[PDB]
């Protein structure tokens, strides 16, 4: 297999309710039909994970090693950018938002004749 | 002439023990709001600030008595007294060696999409902490000795109870006086008027006056909140850097710059939470109203304030604005650098280069960078593209991340004094704006609250250890609320206090009246 | 003019900056007031409702010239924009200006510029000998950032109306 | 009194020059028109009280006068027919009583005070930074248009007997001195 596939882009015209395009509720008071609160989340690896610290890195004929990036305690510093990016991609799919993040991607690409 | 029996010469440093504002008539090209200078453009506290500041104090000491006040400052309205036998004069304020007057951005949140308003950003030059003037007053006194309200006045002065300048309940204008000095000059006799033109005057042990009185401070309940920031906090600094695009806020005290989160923000996140328990309450929605109108709700208005605003509400002509009784001073960094020594992190260029260096000098381990990025450590974001992965064009940034920069306790000031004003003296009226506080301090405590940049991606968490609570002259039915608490939850005060707060907060629920409309 | 051994040189010295001051502010209102001139001066310019570059862009821009306190704080504009004409997405943001970053490199670098587009009479304003030649050279970097601020104030401004249109 | 009185008779000198610019078409020798015209002042001074003084202190450019203040009461339809009467036009007390209004119109300003001593302050500049204040304004705030007189909405100030003159001080001076009990 190749290491990446795509989940299918639906193209959402004419979709209602909340998976629709709408106002957003924001951030005034709390909604009396919305809810809101804590939610506790515990993580676990299953495949070994890479942590880079780009501060840290040292460069030998510019090839670029990375070590571990640690917390002040010493234990590696998971980013919250890092899940919330991990989150927000898989919610973006599942619920089939808007994609967050295109580029302009407005050029022609190129191809070789055969 | 006026007759004086004695001219008593006042005269000692005065420190900014927070950063001042005084203002000119405003804009500068380099600042929206702009400090006052001098006609030869030194700053300087102008007399007329600074004499109204101690008039002000003294007023709210005397319970607003005209009839001893005019007596001291004098009176335009009544045939005998005319002018002030208070003088005080323009006061130079020299700033520390190599300091500079900073800027201090600002801006306002939209309480609904939770982000900068339209056209609420603005910048204040501001005096940095440390800075003296002298202070200069004069006493030209009729009957014999001191009043006794002058002396009041000096002793408050001491213990730095007089705020001066703008923005005073959101960081801003808190002096403290040093090296007091008073001459004498007996004016009424020949010794004494040589003395003036001659021999500089008669010193007095103020020590000795400073014994014959006990000081009365006012109504105050101090809240000191001991935190530690769980998520890197910080606010950032006013525009992008070289090796790190978003830098911390760090300011001058003294000798040494300290990261500092100003009490702006600790203001603005606090009346933020406060703003949405209220309407949760009485689900009265945010959306539709502009900025200004947003920020106008019950209670609130009196313990944050409000803007000053005329209006014919009733025929007659009232001013809707009044100032906050809460006041917040700036949060600064236990951790310090000398000013070139950050300046070294500003200018720094290469994130694995030149950067490292001055990380390992300001973080104060100049020779073991695995330290040093437990205090200050820098971050490399990317922005993925959603088709393709790997990193949207153009979307590399970075962050400097205080994960290890320890701060000390944020202090709180809720002026009673001026909320018992507000109620005309009921202090009955005071458990609703009271019940408020301490929801609100529920929540900071509860990591409901978070401060800074970046609270949605990943900074701004705080871990809140202890509150302290130490009023001074509060009023017997709020006694109980003197008390260092720990448990987030409030049930270090004791539940018969909190239950009455609950419920003067219950009957208030029950109908949400202006309650400060007599 | 004041003989330059004259006691009161000092004090006629601070006249004239704030005769010189409020003439620039009022000069850098009035040249930031005209579409043509915030072309000339910075290369700025509205195409539809398209600001060139975007108001983001003129906004880092004016976040480091706030740092230019003195003439020799020049490196640390004229460092930003290196740094930037080094960046290929970053330059061509400045494409569709007329040379926005030639012209921003000059009026940093060349001391004489500020005071060709100003272009104030200062004769009316000064009373010191050697009043002009010190004058310009001490209130330089403000007048740089007096203009600057004006003609993107002004630029803002002008933008809204062919946004809302 | 005294003082105040001599003023009057001055500004009454004033008002009273509509008998020179409003005239019956081809009278010979010219004779005025019938038309009816006001000047007013509200003093705001302790000492001093000089109408010289008083209207060059506020005449800051020799091509600038801020004051269009000998206005006419006489309605434009009995005037229409005598010489001078697109001057009367522009001197109708009505154009400064509709901008009063506006001013004074509104839960919110229409016109915030904030921004009207904006105008206010640049006025005493010249009239290329008076324009350039207002047209950093003129459209954030569409009741400007009314404010307008060079037929532009771009300038507070219109051309009038080659000099520039302008209502808009009068309507910030005389607001609040059009009450009626009406
Ligand atoms: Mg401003
Ligand atoms: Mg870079």
């Amino acid at each position: 297999h190749n290491p990446y596939n795509f989940v299918p882009a639906l193209p959402r015209d004419g979709i209602t309710g909340d998976l629709g395009d709408c106002a957003p509720a924001g951030h005034s008071y709390y909604h009396g039909d919305k809810y809101s609160g804590r939610i506790a989340v515990k993580l676990t690896t299953v495949t070994p994970l890479l942590i880079p610290d780009a501060s840290k890195e040292e460069i030998n004929n510019n090839h670029k090693t990375y070590p571990v990036r640690i917390g002040k305690d010493g234990k590696p510093y998971l980013p919250p950018t890092s899940i919330k990016g991990m989150l927000r991609s898989a919610y973006e799919a599942v619920t089939n938002s808007r994609l967050a993040v295109f580029e302009d991607h407005d050029s022609r690409l190129a191809y070789r004749m055969p | 002439a006026r007759k004086v029996t004695t001219r008593w010469k006042i005269t000692g440093t005065l420190i900014a023990e927070t950063p001042l504002h005084i203002g000119g008539v405003g804009g500068d090209a380099d600042t929206d709001l702009a400090l006052a200078v001098n006609g030869a453009g030194e700053y300087y506290v102008p007399g007329t600030s600074l004499a109204g500041a101690l008039r002000g104090w003294m007023t709210q000491l005397l319970n607003n008595d005209e009839s001893q006040i005019k007596d001291l400052w004098g009176d335009h309205l009544d045939a005998k007294r005319g002018a002030s036998f208070v003088i005080v004069d323009d006061a130079v304020i020299h700033i520390p060696n190599n300091a500079d007057v900073e800027i201090r951005e600002g801006v306002g949140i939209d309480r609904h999409f939770g982000t900068a308003a339209n056209g609420f950003k603005y910048s204040r030059a501001v005096i940095p902490k440390g800075s003296k003037f002298k202070l200069p007053l004069t006493f030209d006194s009729q009957d014999d000795g001191l009043p006794n309200a002058l002396i009041q006045l000096l002793c408050a002065l001491e213990a730095g109870d007089i705020r001066l300048g703008a923005a005073k309940t959101r960081g801003l204008g808190r002096i403290k006086l040093d090296d007091l000095k008073l001459k004498s000059f007996a004016l009424d006799k020949p010794e004494g008027i040589f003395s003036a033109l001659l021999d500089q005057g008669k010193k007095l042990d103020w020590n000795q006056l400073k014994a014959n009185v006990t000081y009365q401070s006012p109504p105050y309940l101090g809240i000191s909140i001991t935190w530690n920031p769980k998520d890197p906090v910080m606010v950032k600094a006013e525009g992008d850097g070289l090796a790190i695009d978003i830098l911390p806020l760090v300011s001058q005290v003294g000798s040494d710059v300290r990261f500092v989160i100003p009490g702006s923000s600790i203001k603005g996140i606090l009346r933020t939470q406060a703003e949405r328990i209220i309407r949760t309450i009485c689900q009265s929605n945010g959306s539709e109203k502009n900025f200004l109108e947003q920020l106008r709700i019950n209670l609130v208005n009196e313990l944050f304030g409000s803007a000053s605003l005329s209006q014919k509400q009733n025929g007659k002509d009232i001013d809707l604005g009044k100032i906050g009784a809460l006041a917040v001073n700036d949060c600064f960094s236990s951790l310090s650098m000398t000013p070139d020594q950050w300046k070294a992190v500003e200018n720094a260029t290469e994130m694995t280069g030149n950067l490292q260096p001055a990380l390992k000098q300001a973080t104060g381990y100049p020779n073991n960078i695995s330290q040093a990025y437990k205090v200050l450590q820098p971050a490399m974001h990317v922005a993925v593209d959603r088709w393709t992965g790997g990193a949207a064009e153009g979307m590399l940034y970075s962050v400097l991340e205080p994960i290890g920069v320890t701060w000390e306790p944020i202090q709180v000031h809720l002026d009673i004094a001026r909320l018992k004003n507000y109620y005309h003296g009921k202090e009955e009226k005071l458990k609703p704006a009271i019940a408020l506080l301490l929801l609100v301090l529920r929540d900071l405590a509860n990591k409901k609250i978070p401060v800074g940049y970046g609270t949605n991606r990943g900074m701004g968490t705080i871990t809140v250890s202890q509150i302290t609570l130490n009023g001074k002259a509060l009023p017997t039915e709020l006694e109980p609320l003197n008390k260092t608490m720990t448990c987030p939850n409030l049930t270090d005060l004791d539940e018969a206090f909190r239950q009455d707060l609950s419920t003067a907060w219950k009957e208030w629920i029950a109908d949400p009246i202006d309650l400060c409309q007599q | 003019p004041l003989p330059t051994n004259h006691p009161t040189q000092d004090y006629a010295r601070l006249i004239e900056k704030a005769a010189w001051r409020e003439a620039i502010q009022n000069k850098a209102l009035a040249l930031a007031s005209s579409r043509a001139k915030r072309e000339e001066i910075l290369g700025i310019k509205i195409m539809g409702k398209d600001s060139q570059p975007t108001m983001t862009q003129l906004g880092g821009f004016r976040s480091v010239l706030k740092r230019l306190h003195s003439r020799n704080n020049r490196d640390i504009v004229t460092g930003y924009l290196t740094a930037l004409e080094q960046v290929s997405n970053r330059k061509e943001k400045w494409s569709n200006t007329s040379q926005g970053l030639t012209k921003i490199r000059n009026l940093v670098t060349q001391e004489n510029l500020i005071w060709n587009h100003l272009d104030i009479d200062f004769s009316p304003l000064t009373i010191t000998q050697n009043g002009v030649n010190q004058l310009k050279s001490e209130l330089w970097a403000e007048a740089v950032r007096t203009l600057v601020d004006a003609i993107i104030r002004g630029h803002k401004r002008d933008l809204e109306k062919a946004q809302e249109n | 009194f005294s003082v105040a009185y001599t003023l009057a008779e001055r500004l009454i000198k004033s008002a009273k020059e509509v008998k020179q610019k409003v005239t019956v078409t081809n009278s010979s020798p010219i004779t005025p028109f019938p038309c009816s015209a006001i000047d007013f002042h509200i003093l705001y001074d302790s000492s001093g009280i000089d109408f010289d003084r008083i209207r060059e202190k506020l005449r800051p450019e020799d091509n600038t006068e801020l004051y269009n203040r000998p206005y006419v009461v006489t309605a434009a339809e009995n005037l229409s027919q005598a010489q001078g009467y697109e001057w009367s036009q522009a001197h109708s007390l009505q154009t400064l009583a509709d901008r009063v209004s506006y001013l004074r119109s509104e839960g919110k300003s229409a016109l915030p005070s904030s921004q009207s001593h904006a105008l206010r302050t640049a006025l005493y500049l010249e009239k290329n930074e008076a324009d350039a204040q207002y047209s950093l304004i003129s459209q954030r705030y569409k009741i400007l248009k009314n404010f307008a007189e060079d037929g532009e909405n771009k300038s507070l100030f219109h051309l009038e007997n080659g000099k520039y003159v302008t209502r808009f001080l009068d309507a910030l001076d005389a607001k609040d001195f059009f009450a009626n009990a009406n």
